[PDB]
């Protein structure tokens, strides 16, 4: 739920 | 993607533990985490930053020591941990967690650790002490037999037995660093009672750093 | 913080086996629940994020299952590949807490532990700082509780474990329990005995000798 980050 | 640790492998205590991460990369940002895990123990979580912010958590079981950042530019981020002890001594993995949301891929990169020891050591040859079979165990078929490796720094030593001829039944346990900032282990061997006062047992005890080889003679002690 | 509950400590079996391995949470952390291998000297590898996803690359006999606070990891049939070490990671919420892992080694026939103590040579006795060495050898499960009795009075502190690696010929395992001593203190002392409880032995075995 916390520390994961997002690429696009 | 590819993370890789870099930094020294030793620090004295109090002193403070630095490394850095090596991150290979297209838009976005991502979750840079150190987690550490010490010998026989779980990982733990030291804590983490998005890198397009630099915000940190901390877990609060170091949070005053313990300080993140990251280099965008250089590709880096970096852990520094000050005024270490011994139980510092860790190895230590720089992990990326971050989702494409294109692809709907997870992505759980990490590097292949780094090993840091807390302690004032240099480096220094080892001792050797036998660890005798006692004289009443011999009413058994089977007898056992080793070597107590101490006072050393830093990893590894290899141990052999007779130079090589003695591997069956041959135990070396891993090594553990003790309080006084060096390392210990025993090496065993079970063999044949019958065959003690008839065969030689002699532990090889090679230390490449230091450049030092001791061997030691186990036998009886007949009373 | 939260912590996960691993059980269990060690889980044996055997090849092509369907396994279990749970984890439990301290506080509801809904299905935030990622499971790990890992193998010595490599970093842990993920096969499975969001309590039941696995994750890319990962064969399909892991698979993972619960919510809440209650988790389980099954391997389907069990390879020689899948003799590891596993630990559950929550991400439901900082800081990121880990399981205390579950090492899953090949079966085997069940075997007592041989017990021997090693009195310091006089060698060391001169140096001014003695080893007092137990040894449990060549036994199965990994299950193992040492306890150091010094003139009749149980002991606590000072003594480090050590355990190999599951052998490779016989599958078993060893263990050190190494007392550190001070030469004066070990002389402050007659008697030293190590007392060994294994699945194998039907009571304590105690090994123990007269300084």
């Amino acid at each position: 739920a916390v520390g994961i980050g997002a690429v696009f | 993607v590819q993370l890789q640790e870099s930094g020294p492998g030793v620090v004295k205590p109090s002193e403070t533990l630095s490394l850095t991460c090596e991150v290979s990369l297209r838009v976005g940002s991502y979750y840079w985490s150190w987690i550490r895990q010490s010998q026989g123990q779980r990982p733990e979580w030291m804590g983490g930053l998005y890198s397009d912010t630099g915000n940190t958590d901390y877990n609060p079981s170091l949070k005053s020591r313990v300080s993140l950042s990251r280099d965008m530019s250089k590709k880096q981020f970096f852990l520094n941990l000050r005024s270490v002890t011994a139980t510092d001594t860790a190895v230590y993995f720089c992990v990326s967690r971050y989702v494409d949301h294109w692809t709907n891929r997870r992505f759980d990169v990490w590097g292949p650790g780094a090993q840091v020891t807390v302690t004032s050591a240099s480096t220094k040859g080892p001792s050797v002490f036998p660890l005798a079979p006692s004289s009443r165990s011999t009413s058994e078929s089977t007898a056992a037999l080793g070597c107590l490796v101490k006072d050393y720094f830093p990893e590894p030593v290899t141990v052999s037995w007779n130079s090589g001829s003695l591997t069956s039944g041959v135990h070396t346990f891993p090594a553990v660093l003790q309080s006084s900032g060096l390392y210990s282990l025993s090496s065993v061997v079970t063999v044949p009672s019958s065959s003690l006062g008839t065969q030689t047992y002699v532990c090889n005890v090679n230390h490449k750093p230091s450049n030092t080889k001791v061997d030691k003679r186990v036998e009886i002690k007949t009373c | 913080d939260i912590q996960m509950t691993q059980s269990p400590s060690s889980l044996s079996a055997s090849v092509g086996d369907r396994v279990t391995v749970t984890c439990r949470a301290s506080l509801d952390i809904n299905k935030d629940l990622n499971w790990y291998q890992q193998k010595p000297g490599k970093a842990p590898a993920l096969l499975i994020y969001a309590a039941s996803t696995l994750q890319t690359g990962v064969s399909s006999r892991f698979s993972g299952s619960g919510s809440g606070t209650q988790f389980t990891l099954t391997i389907s049939s069990l390879q020689p590949e899948d003799f590891a070490t596993y630990y559950c990671l929550q991400d439901y919420s900082f800081p990121l807490t880990f399981g205390g892992g579950t090492k899953i080694d090949l079966k085997r026939t069940v075997a007592a532990p041989s017990v021997f103590i090693f009195p310091p040579s006089e060698d060391q006795v001169k140096s001014g700082t003695v080893s007092v060495v137990c040894l449990l050898n060549n036994f199965y499960p990994r299950e193992a509780s040492v306890k150091w009795k010094v003139d009749g009075a149980l002991k606590t502190g000072n003594s480090q474990e050590s355990v190999t690696e599951q052998d490779s010929k016989d599958n078993t395992y060893s263990l050190s329990s190494t007392l550190t001593l001070s030469s004066t203190e070990y002389q402050s002392h007659k008697v030293y005995a190590c007392e060994v409880t294994h699945q194998g032995l039907s009571s304590p075995v105690t090994k123990s000798f007269n300084r």
